[PDB]
């Protein structure tokens, strides 16, 4: 049968052994269409894709040419719905079946319960919190001085207070953290006698400590009494620690039985919240708790496979409902625009987008046509943006030459023999970002060419002295997590890599003690999310591939604090701006119902 | 009888005790476990009954 045919896919490395064995056990002896349909489903679910629509599996334009072995099996019945549902391996959701076929999208019961729990929590179970509109308006007037024009931050605070579940969307440097402080300050000042328990959470401890310091600076800008400053949250912890995720097992200390003891919860950088964690967080929330999410719609983690926030803010472009536009007008004391038509009432009213912030002008021109993009990178130069046309290999070497200029201050501090703590802060001044993983332009491509450029030039000789290293996977024992950087040097006790704890203390780790490490001189745009970098450079291939997308280049530009540089083709970069990441998740289809 | 889980905040010797007591009916605390009677189970109900009687909760506790 198709079994031995699937055994070639392991040697072809198109399928993991988990996908093939899951396909033989669940589908069994039924038609080979059902066997390979569970095979590509387990493969896409392994890469993070939520579902497998039937239209993609049917078209010959799809990947994994093993698919071309289906024409000899499925015999062109042209009906994937009649063949799959007939077998016991696929059902409509009534029977306890591994695979579920509903809206033409086939996917596992795990992804089906997670999609149903998330889409329902935003559509249902949420209640509109009714409070005095006069008092709530007087509070927002004292927080925001300018009432003459419509303030997006004032609507974001009004929407989050009037609704239990809400999301505040905006780009980096747009004042998101400051708006949260105004939201938390107006929240504690609203209920004087009622208990207010605030919790700060982030998917990563990095952005968590970024949330505590940034929320601290913004909250001290507003007056509060001793009772309000007593209810001010202390610190943020990792979302896994908040739910009490055990390192050894998958069990959680909260789940359905034990709810989180809270009043309101603020989750920063919700873009890194994949569908499993959003569904696991919803059942842990009590009925009296309000939750606020932070992030951007165009961040790559929002459009990545398995993400939630990407499809949630996709309906925010329609605008507020006609009624809420009148209600928010009575709250903020301004004229709030009303969205045309009625699509989803509960979802659109719980969303807000902050449009007020060279980095900002370029990112705003990304969503528009390429005519504004090419014009922004060109004239006036903004001092924060530069462009180098890269076609021939001679411009590819000059790319590595300016790449040394960004690391020029960093490479010297390595050779100047500084302390690890300052060098950890120094490696955050420059980083390299590349779309592809492999090829002449990519993570696997640059790390070889960059280290080869480190052999040609005598800056550092090759674990080599002064090397930066990043952690590939999380480690619970050493306290270091994926996306964190470290510096390896000899203090005189030995060659050891050093890390900066959130408490400020340095922690020495032997080179053999790190669970995973890799050359961090170039980073994957998805792995650098949440980190800050003073200077950044984008590396895009001369080849045309769907891998390069809009949200990838966006997260590359937003990854730079101030300085930024680009090496790309005007034909390749601008065309990739038009191409956006395609999401298969059936969440946006349920919101239309 | 049908009951809802309640949350407890108390001050004893200047120490704040926080936690949750699941399934608190208006009659009192009701717990059931399939094991032999031991003093460890009575001490477990004792601490749970004292924290129940310290905040409101007029009624008995049974295991």
């Amino acid at each position: 049968k198709l079994q031995k045919q699937l055994l070639e896919a392991v040697e072809h490395k198109q399928l993991r052994p988990l996908d093939v064995q899951f396909a033989l056990t669940v589908a069994g002896d039924e038609h080979p269409a059902v066997t390979l349909a569970a095979a590509l489903l387990s493969h896409d679910a392994g890469e993070g894709h939520v579902c497998l629509p039937l239209s993609r599996l049917e078209n010959n334009e799809a990947s994994h040419p093993l698919l071309a072995t289906c024409v000899s099996e499925i015999g062109e019945l042209q009906n994937w719905e009649e063949c799959l549902l007939a077998s016991q391996a696929v059902s409509r959701g009534d029977e306890p079946t591994p695979m579920i076929l509903c809206g033409d999208r086939l996917y596992l019961n795990r992804m089906w319960c997670n999609e149903r729990t998330v889409a329902r929590f935003f559509n249902e179970v949420n209640h509109a919190i009714e409070v005095d509109e006069a008092l709530l308006a007087q509070t927002l007037d004292k927080l925001f001085p300018v009432s003459d024009e419509i303030n997006w931050q004032k609507v974001a605070a009004a929407v989050a207070l009037t609704r239990r579940i809400s999301v505040i969307s905006g780009g980096p440097g747009t004042g998101k953290t400051t708006t949260v402080a105004k939201l938390l300050a107006a929240l504690i000042q609203m209920a004087d006698g009622e208990r207010c328990r605030i919790r700060l959470a982030a998917p990563t401890g990095k952005a968590a400590a970024r949330l505590t310091e940034s929320l601290g600076k913004a909250l001290r800008q507003l007056p509060l009494t001793d009772e309000q400053k007593k209810r001010i949250p202390e610190d943020a912890s990792t979302l896994h620690r908040l739910l009490g995720a055990q390192p050894g097992s998958q069990r959680l200390r909260h789940h359905a039985g034990n709810p989180l003891h809270l009043d309101v919860l603020v989750v920063d950088e919700a873009s890194m919240i994949d569908l499993p964690m959003m569904s696991r967080l919803i059942d842990a929330l009590p009925d009296h708790a309000r939750v606020i999410f932070l992030g951007d719609r165009d961040q790559l983690a929002s459009v990545e496979a398995g993400a939630v926030l990407g499809d949630i803010c996709a309906y925010a472009n329609a605008g507020f409902t006609a009624e809420r536009a009148r209600q928010l007008s009575r709250l903020t004391g301004t004229h709030v625009p009303a969205g045309t038509g009625t699509e989803a009432a509960s979802l659109r009213d719980s969303l807000c987008l902050l449009q007020k912030s060279g980095i900002g002008q370029l990112a705003a021109a990304i969503n528009r046509g390429d005519k504004t993009a090419v014009k922004t990178v060109f004239q006036q130069d903004f001092t924060d943006i530069e462009k180098r046309l890269l076609q021939s290999g001679e411009d590819y070497i000059a790319m590595l030459e300016e790449a040394l200029a960004g690391y020029g201050r960093y490479l010297d501090l390595l050779q100047a023999r500084a302390e690890p703590d300052l060098i950890i802060q120094a490696f955050n001044e420059y980083q390299l970002l590349c779309a592809l993983r492999e090829g002449p332009f990519g993570v696997a491509g640059l790390n070889e060419r960059i280290e080869q450029f480190m052999q040609q030039k005598r800056k550092i000789h090759r674990w080599y002295e002064g090397r930066p290293v990043m952690i590939a996977r999380n480690d619970s024992a050493l306290g270091l997590f994926n996306g964190d950087i470290g510096i390896a040097l000899d203090r005189g006790q030995g060659t050891r890599v050093w890390f900066a704890m959130p408490d400020g203390n340095i922690k020495s780790v032997q080179p053999s003690r790190l669970p995973e490490h890799e050359t961090t001189w170039a980073m994957t745009v998805h792995k650098s999310q949440g980190s800050e970098f003073d200077h950044a450079a984008l590396i895009l291939p001369s080849q045309r591939t769907p891998v390069v997308t809009r949200e990838l280049v966006y997260t590359a530009v937003t990854r730079a604090r101030r300085r930024l540089s680009l090496y790309a083709d005007e034909r390749i970069l601008s065309a990739a701006i038009a191409t956006r990441t395609e999401r298969r998740s059936g969440l946006a289809a349920l919101f239309s119902s | 009888q049908p009951g809802q889980s309640m949350e407890i905040d108390l001050a004893c010797n200047g120490v704040q005790i926080t936690g949750w007591l699941p399934q608190v009916q208006p009659d009192g605390l009701l717990r059931w476990r399939p094991s032999l009677l031991s003093v460890a189970q009575g001490m477990q109900l004792w601490l749970e009954h004292l924290v129940y009687c310290a905040s409101g909760g007029n009624g008995e506790s049974r295991l």
